[PDB]
RNA sequence: UGGCGGUAGCGU
DNA sequence: GGAAGATCGAAAAAAGCACGCTACCGCCCGCGTGGT
DNA sequence: ACCACGCGGGCGGTAGCGTGCTTTTTTCGATCTTCC
C-alpha cells in the first residue's frame, strides 16, 4: 500500500482500487466523489490516477 | 502520475523500481536535506 | 602554510575517515551534538555529528597530496567548486569550533505537544496529539475518535510524526 | 504474461 | 601605428547511425546497520 | 547467525578508469589586417 505524501500517495494522485477507499469504509459506487474523513482519500476510478 | 511510473510486481517478494522513481527519490532526499541544513543555520560553503 | 578543506564522506563511514586521516597526520574537525532520537527507542539520547557527511581537515598539499586525501578509505570526495578544490576561510572554521552547537533540537519527532498521524494500531487513521512523552517509545496521546476521545498510549512505530 | 542489457539467428 | 572588427583554421561538443521477427541468458538498488 | 529496513548515491582507493565515425554546430587562440 502507499505510503502517505510519498511518490506513490493515494492522497495526492488518487485510490488504488476503483470505487474503493484506501481505508476500505467505503468500497461502493454509492460515495463516488466523496473524500473520506479518516485517511483523506477520494473515492474514484483508478484511471484518475 | 504514477500509473506512468508503475511498479511492476517481480512475482518473487520484490518490485521492479523505474529509473523516473529512483530520480525523484534522489531529487527528494536532496531537498529535504537542503532544507534541514537550512534550518540547521549551517555555513555558507556547506550550503552552497 | 597549512591550508583548511572541506570533505564529503561515504555513509556512516566517518569514524573509519577519521581515524585513517589520523593515522596519516591530517588534522579532522566534525561537530557534535548531544541529540539523537529514532524509532528504534531504547534511550536512544546520545551525540550524533552535526552536519552530517561533512569533515573538515587541515593540512599542507605539499605535505600529503590531495590525490592521497582522495583515496583515503571512508572519504567520498573533496567539496571541489570548479577544477581546484574549495578552500575553508580560517574564520568560519574558527566561528564554527566553538559557538557552533546548539541545545535547539532540530528533530521534532520526539518533542511534546504535536500533532501526528498513526499508521497502524488500535485506531487506525486517527489524528493524536502529542503531549508527554513518558519514559522511551512510549507515546501517551490524545487519540480522537467519534465514540470517545482517549489518552491512549502507543509505540513510536505506531504512529507517524506529521 | 512487465521491461532493460547482452548474445545468437531469420528475412531483406 | 598599437587597438578593434574579420576571420581562420583549429579544437571541442552534440546527434545519428533501416525495419519486422525468434530464442536464450542475466537483472530488476546496496551495503550498513538494528533486535533477536 | 538470519531477517528486515533505511537513508544515500561511482568505485575503492590510502589511484585511476578511456583507447578503431561522420557530419554539423559553436567557440576561441591567434593571427591579421585594416584602420580610428
Ligand atoms: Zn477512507
Amino acid at each position: 500500500k502507499p505510503e502517505r505524501d510519498g511518490l506513490f500517495c493515494a492522497r495526492i494522485f488518487g485510490p488504488v482500487k476503483d470505487y474503493e477507499c484506501l481505508c476500505g469504509k467505503y468500497k461502493r459506487l454509492k460515495h463516488r466523489g466523496v473524500i473520506c474523513e479518516k485517511c483523506g482519500v477520494e473515492v474514484t476510478q483508478t484511471k484518475v490516477r | 502520475p504514477p500509473d506512468l511510473r508503475p511498479l511492476v510486481p517481480l512475482d518473487g517478494g520484490r518490485f521492479a523500481t523505474s529509473d523516473l522513481n529512483d530520480l525523484y527519490r534522489r531529487v527528494i532526499n536532496r531537498n529535504n536535506r537542503l532544507k534541514r541544513l537550512l534550518d540547521l543555520a549551517a555555513p555558507d560553503i556547506i550550503v552552497r | 602554510m597549512q591550508s583548511w578543506y572541506l570533505l564529503y564522506c561515504k555513509r556512516g563511514q566517518l569514524q573509519r575517515a577519521q581515524e585513517h586521516l589520523e593515522r596519516q597526520a591530517v588534522n579532522c574537525l566534525a561537530p557534535m551534538i548531544t541529540l539523537e532520537k529514532i524509532v528504534r527507542g531504547k534511550r536512544t539520547a546520545v551525540s550524533e555529528p552535526l552536519f552530517p557527511n561533512y569533515l573538515f581537515v587541515e593540512f599542507d598539499p605539499e605535505v600529503i597530496h590531495t590525490t592521497t586525501i582522495n583515496a583515503t578509505r571512508g572519504v567520498s570526495h573533496f567539496v571541489r567548486f570548479g577544477a581546484s578544490p574549495a578552500i575553508v576561510p580560517s574564520a568560519v572554521i574558527h566561528q564554527l569550533s566553538v559557538y557552533k552547537p546548539k541545545d535547539i533540537v532540530d528533530p521534532a519527532t520526539p518533542y511534546p505537544g504535536d500533532k501526528v498521524i498513526i499508521t497502524e494500531g488500535a485506531f487506525e487513521g486517527f489524528q493524536a496529539i502529542f503531549t508527554e512523552p513518558d519514559g522511551e517509545a512510549r507515546s501517551m496521546l490524545l487519540l480522537n475518535l467519534i465514540n470517545k476521545e482517549i489518552k491512549h498510549s502507543v509505540k513510536n512505530t505506531e504512529f507517524r510524526k506529521l
